[PDB]
């Protein structure tokens, strides 16, 4: 079974981020994605009222492993690719920037 | 057509000693792990151990009594003046003698005879910072003289061809791998330790016996530094549900919650803890329970700790006084010096995501081991361990004494700030004065351990006893002296227990742990000695071109794949979790891994990696492809059946490999590796003794202790040499009778006996059971005669 | 933020097909090495469980499918970035991984196994 | 056999699995004071007997139906003492001494045997060779020479 | 220390039905009908969880024992002495033993017959957590060599199998001799100096 | 997202406290004081099996597929020898080699009698 | 029974009990004269 | 003691005339004990008796 | 014996003469009769639902053997199991959840920077049997 | 060390004939056995005697303190 490819992008425009089971958010906030120029790391960075989104690409998984998503269709049988970088997001609060005093007693 | 001595080629050689390489490699590869391990002290990538150890034990601070005098509430903070002191690089010199003017070149020979030690000097570039690099000062201290190893990167002999060496007062096929010192050859005795970079699931009744509710379970892993200094992590399953990181500062114990250590690593939440431990096996009421009594327990003792700062702090506030990290250095800075220092040191410093990865791998291996789904790793067994060798010992022990000697600075710093004040960091004048007013001899501190074997340190390294790391190197004979350099003991501290299972000799040592030689009573399974084919690792390479193999292989990333547990397959290298698979596809990268491996074709895979496979098994071993390539690992030649090419094994990978002994055994589809010849799975004395296979057991085993008893040959250089006492054989003679590997060690060199016409009779009534005749005639004609 | 240095925003995003109709939708994510070239692939031979064969310039290749977290960020327009894929939070349909397989060589018993 | 238990809201989390475990393999369901089990080994030298893992002789006597109460034996010297007195006891210490020489096919005479027992039991009591039994000895001299 | 043509043709008969023996044992044990073969995947996952307790690879090691056992008592009651080539009393390794003068008929069979099974703390040869007995030997594999049992005499020699099994029973010894607190020095001293 | 007897908040990620411990109507997150309950959550249930080899009994090993236990009279030593007891005199002797004292002293030989059941221990 | 001084020298009861004891040792136990010690060679024909 | 593990005291030096003779004219350098042998069963020496004769001529 | 004379032997035993009267099945039954029977012996399985309501229900579940399999093996009756269950077991259980209440109430965890109990000739020991 | 004088167990020089064996294992190219026949050595005492001599004085004689270098 020889599925058929469409077209293939090699620039910035869908991405993937993994944060923890069960993760639901406002969905009305944005993500930012950032890039550097043999291999490009992203950074993903978003906002919002109470919380703050930061996700970063793995630099081992990177240069060895290449991440791509597809749409298929039932009828036509072909897949629009598109690669999309696989950030690791971590989730802080309102509760974070807290601290005490460098040197206590 | 026969298997004969050589006669015409063996005098040949005593006449003319070789100028090109040595005859006998075997030889020299019998005393490879000791050479070996003290030329990686200065030799090497990343500029030897010595050059990494004095840049992990960093700077030494201490603050002048001066104020500010600024027009203010900085005055009251204000500490005075910076001094930060370090060193930046260690070098040695080989043995020389100066006369304060033009120096000599200083010769085995000579330190022999003078009944002296073999000494080289020890420089170190002391860096002395002032308010953090505003003034820095630099001195070339001379620290004493360091007692050099022979036939090492830092001996006059290494070079040396057998011609050379006799042109040197010296053997033609001279080993070394000793130390001179006051005339006495003492060598450091290799010791068994526990595997590095592995959590070891094990059950002990020592754990219970210590604190309050602790059961028989818990997990122990030896994380070593690029330095070969060890710090080993515990990790405690106490009966409330509670789990405790247990670990050594100075020479006292401490315990704090694993959730604690867990949240001062990285940023995370109480849910990104549960999917790091427990994986898609959410259903597991066991791991529901267990899991919920750490999270919930955490909250109740410290609900004030709500981010990964505030954690830092709280763990630097409490070892602010132990870890001395003091007193301009911050509660965050003191609590990641702790994690830095402590915590899983294997993965180092800017790899705290790989160290929060193990912790949680450590924890599910923990509840694993409760629940039964894991049998316990055995410590006494040869696949959960690998040898500290004498040079990576002499290097640790160097660490600590220039450790010592940058708090001896400080001291005399703080000496002088306590009283007269004197003058401040930034004369060359002061620091000079210091700097003579302090006790830098670390070449005696050095020369006192291989003359004592007591080891003396603030830390006491990873090891249990304190003494008997160095021993004489016996030369009554030369079986007994080359048994030396192979011999290897589990411990002063395990001779002093009544368990038996440390002693038995177990499967796992095939190839690796002679199982003929070995002393018979008290070190019995105790004082063992290696395999005449065995070798053990110096180093690592190429380590870091092996993730991208395996990511390409299809190993899932442990960053985004977040499933763990003995349902799914753990990829490591050298302790490094880095991704996750399937046990299916866990055997075939395993398997084509050692394929390209053999293969001289893939450039970023040595032929000395280990690849331990574990295969998942009913209440077996924890699974997992745990990867090694570091440094004291027990390595041993096999023919791997395709390709028919040379192969490298560990103790820990050959517990679940097929290796047959002969190649007319290899049975199909249940085989992948065949031996050499089953003599590799011998000492060199054991494979000496002419035909062991037809003598019973415990003869096999009296004959090693016998030619280590005998009067044979302890040299041919004893005009040169000045030792307490020898045994000299006269009339040495080859025999008719012998294994060809006598040839393949020289031992004709050394001759430890004689041919004799024995006749087994019972005639003159004086021989019985434990009596033998000696002919009068022959005895008068010279026979056995020795000086 | 602002930080790390050498980053910069990405202003300019291409479309996604996104509807999720219903004769219904399908999204796929696919992992593969470095070594080889997506340009230059224009077909992909694959079916349903684990068994896959693929061979692409001398080199074999498995794609490995499994049933069963991740969160996918489709963008809604290029000057909105990326928002949270949702229908009523979403997951992918199909589930491959792309993974290098080598041909271990059979052991020639009669060369090796000598009486 | 199936029991509900009801705990207060401030008790939160507890490991009841656990804490059944242990519970249920310290419970005895039935016990006969200071004997842990009653084994059946094979008949020794022709003697039908049972052996207990445990010494309580006056329980045992209630069991006259199926054991011979005359013929009781145990190893234990002082319990036997306890019971039966010091010449049950002079008995007990020659029989158990005894087995001791003959599981390691040791043969020693009985007169040894016999003077070391009469040597314990001279006192009417159940004396060790050691400080203990000694303190009744009439020389001092040879009491130095000891300790 | 030979025997004769005849004689060494009777051990060679005896011993090859030793190989189907550790099998044998090994599917009584697991409870297994029809003896069940050596390859069976419910036999090979039977074994393993008689690998990880101590009672059920106890119960193994002594059936097997007593099996490969009877093997070698008969072996043994066959070829010595009406099969040995040199006979009594010529036969001075035969008659040393007899005369009482030096060994026995067990160090005799060792020489000309076989070693026997090698017996480690009561039990067999010490197994691996992989269900290995040496990395030569097949995991959780049903035959007599395996489990430490010596076809080989001393005569003849000893495979590297059989020579590691050998060093593990020979040493076993030698550990027991080394780990034995109880001296009888005391005992007799405080019963001398009351009964003087 | 809930599991098992644990709760745990869909923004943030952090375990969320007992409802019994904290006040009535109205539960909320230490982290973000989001707004919590629903009341659709449910009283949860956990069941916990026994480790099943907790209860080591008589009567579970003659449970568990496998010979936990060997027959009284079905019990047999060590290979026999033609060496004649010296209790009975019966020609039939159960052995076991061992090398007891030194690897300089002979080995020692350790005899059954299969009659009567006479340990006998010889070195020569 | 004496206090700690900056091992101390033995006392009269110390004399009695140094090891054995004065009573063990060179009482209930003694060297002697007239004797000799010598490795053990076998001899048939004695 | 050989390279078999049979160690032994030298009980005597005697005399060659007193030694036992050998149809070739030889005798003994050392002499081992027989009775050695049953207990030890140090059968290596014994092949090794043969070997080294085999050699030697 | 001769040492210590000990009242405290390490394996107490007792010899009983059984009578010719006295069956082999009955002298089995007999051992039964007076062996030491734990209530872990006759337990198959326990399961333990812990369902948190308006109070922490524990409902717990003994899953025993067959009745005639334990009657045969350990000579015990159901009513014996009732009267342990009702009286010993659940007084035992009680108190080992209010003793576990109080550990938990007593100490919150362990004291951080403050020092714990460590976990755990020489050339005479290092001598062979020649030596 | 040298070449003993005198075979141990009857006593026939042997001393004379180790140089002269080499000569016949060198320049005549003969073999181990038949190089100590043609030396006049038939028991296998006098035969092992040459055939097992090490000869260490040639080892021995390369470090001499009376000589420089
Ligand atoms: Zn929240
Ligand atoms: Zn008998
Ligand atoms: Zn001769």
């Amino acid at each position: 079974s020889e599925i058929e490819i469409e077209s293939v992008q090699d620039q910035p425009s869908v991405a993937v981020g993994s944060f923890f089971k069960g993760f639901r958010a406002p969905s009305d906030t944005t993500f930012d994605l950032y890039k550097k120029k043999e291999k490009d790391e992203f950074v993903l960075h978003g906002e919002n009222e109470r919380l703050e989104y930061e996700g970063y690409t793995d630099s081992s998984s990177q240069a060895s492993n290449q991440y791509v998503v597809g749409l298929f269709n039932p009828e036509k049988k072909s897949i629009q690719l598109y690669k999309a970088p696989v950030l690791v997001s971590k989730v802080v609060s309102k509760s974070s920037k807290n601290l005490r005093g460098p040197k206590i007693k | 057509r026969t298997a004969d001595f050589r006669t015409l080629e063996r005098e040949s050689r005593f006449i003319n000693p070789p100028k090109d390489k040595s005859a006998f490699p075997l030889l020299q590869e019998a005393v490879q792990p000791h050479i070996g391990s003290f030329n990686a002290l200065t030799e090497g990538p990343d500029g030897g151990l010595l050059n990494l150890g004095v840049k992990d034990i960093g700077e030494k601070v201490i603050f002048d009594g001066k104020p500010l005098n600024s027009e203010e509430i900085s005055n009251s903070g204000y500490l005075g003046n910076k001094l930060s002191v370090s060193v930046e690089q260690v070098s040695i010199a080989k043995p020389m003698s100066n006369d304060s003017a033009v120096e000599r070149k200083v010769y085995p020979s000579e330190s022999r005879q003078r009944l002296t030690s073999y000494r080289g000097k020890l420089l170190l570039k002391l860096k002395w910072s002032v308010n953090n690099g505003e003034e820095n000062l630099f001195e070339v201290r001379d620290c004493g003289g360091l007692p050099v190893m022979l036939q090492s990167n830092r001996c006059h002999l290494n070079k040396m061809s057998p011609y050379e060496l006799v042109q040197h007062k010296e053997e033609s096929d001279e080993i070394g791998g000793y130390f001179i010192v006051n005339g006495i050859e003492k060598l450091i005795r290799m010791l068994i330790v526990q595997r590095r970079n592995h959590p070891m699931a094990i059950i002990r009744p020592s754990f219970a016996n210590r604190g309050a509710s602790y059961s028989h379970y818990g997990i122990q892993i030896r994380s070593v530094r690029p330095d070969q200094t060890s710090q080993t992590n515990v990790l405690h399953y106490l009966n409330d549900g509670q789990v405790t990181f247990r670990f050594s500062w100075r020479k006292n114990e401490y315990l704090v919650p694993v959730v604690m250590i867990l949240k001062a690593l990285c940023h995370t939440s109480d849910r990104e803890i549960f999917d790091g431990i427990i994986g898609n096996d959410v259903k597991d009421s066991f791991l529901t329970d267990r899991l919920e009594l750490l999270l919930r327990g955490f909250k109740k003792r410290y609900p004030h700790l709500q981010n990964r700062t505030q954690v830092l702090q709280y763990l630097g506030d409490k070892f602010r006084v132990v870890f001395q990290a003091s007193p301009d250095q911050s509660d965050l800075e003191v609590g990641q010096e702790v994690l830095d220092r402590i915590v899983l040191v294997h993965l180092g410093k800017d790899g705290s995501q790989d160290k929060f990865r193990m912790l949680l791998f450590m924890i599910r291996k923990l509840y694993s081991l409760v629940a039964g789904e894991c049998s316990p790793d055995n410590p006494d067994a040869t696949q959960h361990q690998e040898v500290l060798l004498g040079g990576f010992l002499y290097g640790m022990i160097l660490k600590e004494k220039i450790d010592e000697y940058l708090q001896n600075i400080i001291a005399q710093v703080r000496m002088d700030i306590n009283r007269g004040m004197a003058i401040n960091f930034k004369d060359k004048r002061y620091m000079s004065r210091v700097l003579m007013r302090v006790n830098e001899n670390i070449g005696s501190k050095m020369q006192y351990f291989l003359s004592t074997g007591n080891l003396v340190s603030q830390s006491g390294l990873d090891l249990q006893q304190v003494s008997g790391y160095t021993v004489v190197a016996e030369k009554i004979n030369f079986y007994r002296f080359i048994s030396h350099f192979r011999m290897v003991h589990r411990g002063s501290f395990f001779a002093q227990l009544k368990t038996t299972t440390v002693r038995k000799l177990l499967p796992e040592s095939w190839g690796f742990l002679c199982p003929v030689h070995t002393p018979d009573g008290s070190p019995c399974g105790l004082l063992n000695h290696f395999a005449h084919k065995c070798r053990i690792s110096t180093q690592q390479s190429d380590v870091s071109r092996i993730p991208s193999i395996l990511y390409s292989l299809g190993v899932a990333p442990a960053s985004h794949t977040f499933a763990a547990g003995p349902s799914l397959c753990c990829v490591q290298i050298d302790g490094k979790i880095i991704g996750w698979v399937s046990h299916e596809q866990g055997k075939i990268i395993a398997d084509t891994l050692r394929y390209w491996k053999v293969e001289g074709k893939t450039p970023g895979l040595p032929i000395d990696l280990e690849i331990g496979y574990v295969p998942p098994s009913t209440r077996g071993q924890y699974p997992g492809l745990y990867l090694f390539g570091g440094h004291s690992r027990m390595l041993r030649p096999v023919r791997y059946l395709p390709l028919d090419k040379e192969d490298i094994v560990g103790p820990f990978e050959q517990v679940y490999m097929n290796i047959a002994v002969t190649p007319q055994e290899i049975q199909n589809n249940v085989h992948t590796h065949v031996e050499f010849t089953p003599t590799n799975i011998l000492s060199i004395l054991a494979n000496l003794t002419p035909f062991s296979d037809f003598n019973q057991s415990p003869r096999n085993m009296y004959q090693c202790q016998m030619g280590k008893q005998t009067m044979g040959t302890p040299g041919v250089a004893l005009c040169h040499r000045s030792d307490n006492k020898l045994y000299r054989l006269q009339t040495g003679q080859t025999p008719i009778v012998k294994a060809n590997l006598y040839d393949d060690y020289g031992m004709d060199n050394f001759p430890n006996g004689f041919n004799a016409v024995v006749a087994v009779i019972s005639y003159t009534g004086y021989d019985m059971d434990d009596a033998m005749i000696i002919n009068k005639s022959a005895d008068e004609r010279g026979f056995g005669y020795g000086t | 933020f602002s930080i790390p240095d050498g980053f910069k925003k990405c202003k300019h995003l291409k479309n996604f097909p996104l509807n999720g109709d219903n004769k219904q939708q399908q999204v796929w994510l696919i992992k593969f090495p470095s070594n080889v070239d997506i340009s230059k692939l224009k077909s992909l031979p694959v079916d349903f469980e684990s068994s896959t064969t693929m061979t692409i310039d001398k080199h074999d290749y498995k794609i490995m499918d499994d049933t069963d977290n991740m969160t996918l960020l489709v963008p809604s327009e290029s000057k909105e970035s990326l928002k949270i894929a949702s229908t009523a939070p979403l997951q992918f349909d199909k589930v491959f991984s792309v993974s290098e397989t080598a041909k271990i060589p059979a052991i020639d018993y009669s060369k090796v196994r000598v009486p | 056999c199936e029991f509900k238990l009801e705990l207060a809201a401030d008790t939160e989390k507890l490991l009841m699995v656990n804490i059944v475990e242990e519970i249920c393999r310290k419970s005895i369901i039935r016990q006969i004071p200071h004997i842990d089990r009653c084994v059946h080994p094979e008949p020794e030298n022709g003697k039908r007997v049972l052996v207990t893992e445990g010494v309580n002789f006056q329980a045992m006597w209630d069991q006259e139906a199926f054991i011979d109460v005359d013929g009781i034996t145990s190893n234990d010297v002082a319990a036997v003492l306890k019971t039966y007195g010091v010449e049950a006891a002079r008995n007990t210490i020659v029989n158990e001494i005894n087995n001791v020489f003959s599981r390691y096919a040791i043969s020693v005479s009985f007169r040894h045997l016999d003077l070391i027992a009469d040597m314990m039991t001279r006192q009417g009591t159940y004396l060790a060779f050691n400080r203990q039994g000694m303190e009744t000895s009439t020389s001092s001299f040879m009491k130095m020479s000891y300790e | 220390l030979r025997l004769t043509a005849e004689g060494n043709k009777w051990r060679t008969d005896i011993l090859k039905t030793s190989v189907d023996t550790g099998r044998e044992a090994a599917a009584e044990v697991t409870n297994l009908d029809k003896d069940t073969p050596a390859d069976d995947p419910e036999l090979l996952k039977r074994l393993q969880e008689i690998l990880r307790d101590n009672n059920k690879s106890g119960i193994l090691d002594a059936v097997t024992s007593s099996k490969v056992n009877a093997i070698t008592s008969q072996v043994v009651s066959k070829c010595v002495p009406d099969g040995t080539m040199k006979k009594f009393p010529c036969n001075s390794m035969q008659a040393m033993a007899l005369s009482g003068a030096k060994g026995s008929n067990v160090n005799v069979s060792q020489i000309m017959c076989l070693l026997g099974q090698q017996a480690l703390e009561g039990r067999r040869v010490p197994v691996m957590v992989s269900g290995k007995t040496l990395p030569s030997f097949k995991p959780y594999e049903t035959d007599a060599m395996a489990g430490g049992y010596v076809k080989g005499r001393f005569y003849s020699g000893i495979k590297p199998q059989e020579y590691y099994f050998h060093c593990m029973a020979g040493r076993e010894g030698l550990i027991d001799t080394a780990v034995k607190t109880s001296r009888s020095g005391y005992l007799q001293r405080c019963l001398t100096k009351q009964l003087e | 997202s809930v599991v098992g007897s644990l709760i745990f908040c869909l923004d943030c990620g952090d375990l969320l406290e007992n409802p019994n411990a904290v006040l009535g109507s109205n539960v909320e997150c230490s982290q973000c004081k989001a707004i919590y309950p629903k009341s659709q959550f449910s009283n949860l249930k956990v069941v916990t099996t026994t480790a099943d080899d907790a209860f080591p009994s008589s009567l579970r090993a003659k449970k568990s597929v496998v010979k936990t236990s060997l027959k009284k009279n079905e019990l047999k030593d060590g290979a026999t020898i033609k060496e004649k007891c010296p209790q009975c005199g019966n020609e039939e002797m159960n052995y076991h080699t061992l090398q007891l004292r030194s690897a300089d002293e002979g080995a020692t030989v350790f005899y059954t009698c299969t009659s009567c059941g006479y340990k006998f221990r010889t070195n020569n | 029974k004496a206090q700690g001084r900056t091992v101390p020298i033995p006392g009269v009861k110390q004399a009695l009990e140094k090891k054995e004891g004065l009573f063990r040792k060179h009482m209930m136990g003694k060297r002697v004269n007239y004797a000799a010690r010598s490795v053990i060679s076998p001899d048939p024909n004695i | 003691s050989s390279r078999h593990g049979q160690k032994g005291v030298c009980s005597r030096k005697w005399p060659t005339i007193d030694m036992p003779f050998s149809e070739t004219g030889i005798q003994p350098d050392i002499i081992i004990n027989p009775h050695a042998f049953p207990s030890r069963m140090t059968i290596g020496m014994f092949v090794e008796s043969l070997a080294g004769k085999a050699g030697a001529l | 014996i001769v040492m210590t004379a000990s009242a405290a032997i390490k394996t107490p035993q007792m010899t009983l003469p059984i009578w010719n009267d006295v069956s082999d099945e009955q002298a089995d039954t007999f051992c039964k009769s007076i062996s030491k029977v734990l209530l872990s012996e006759v337990i198959d399985k326990v399961i333990v639902t812990e369902t948190t309501g308006t109070a922490r229900s524990y409902v717990i579940h003994m899953r025993f053997f067959d009745n005639n399999e334990y009657s045969e093996e350990y000579d015990v009756s159901k009513e014996e199991l009732q009267n342990v269950i009702s009286n010993q077991f659940i007084h035992l259980l009680e108190a080992a959840i209010v003793k576990e209440i109080k550990k938990q109430k007593r100490t919150t965890g362990p004291d951080i920077g403050v020092a714990v109990p460590r976990l755990q000739n020489s050339k005479r020991l290092e001598e062979d049997n020649d030596e | 060390m040298i070449v003993p004088v005198r075979c141990f167990s009857c006593g026939k020089v042997v001393g004379d004939k180790w140089e002269s064996y080499l000569n016949l294992l060198q320049e005549d190219e003969l073999d181990e056995g038949t190089a100590l026949s043609r030396l006049g050595l038939k028991r296998y005492c006098c035969r092992r005697m040459i055939l097992t001599h090490v000869d260490l004085i040639e080892k021995f004689l390369r470090y001499n303190p009376l000589e420089k270098r």
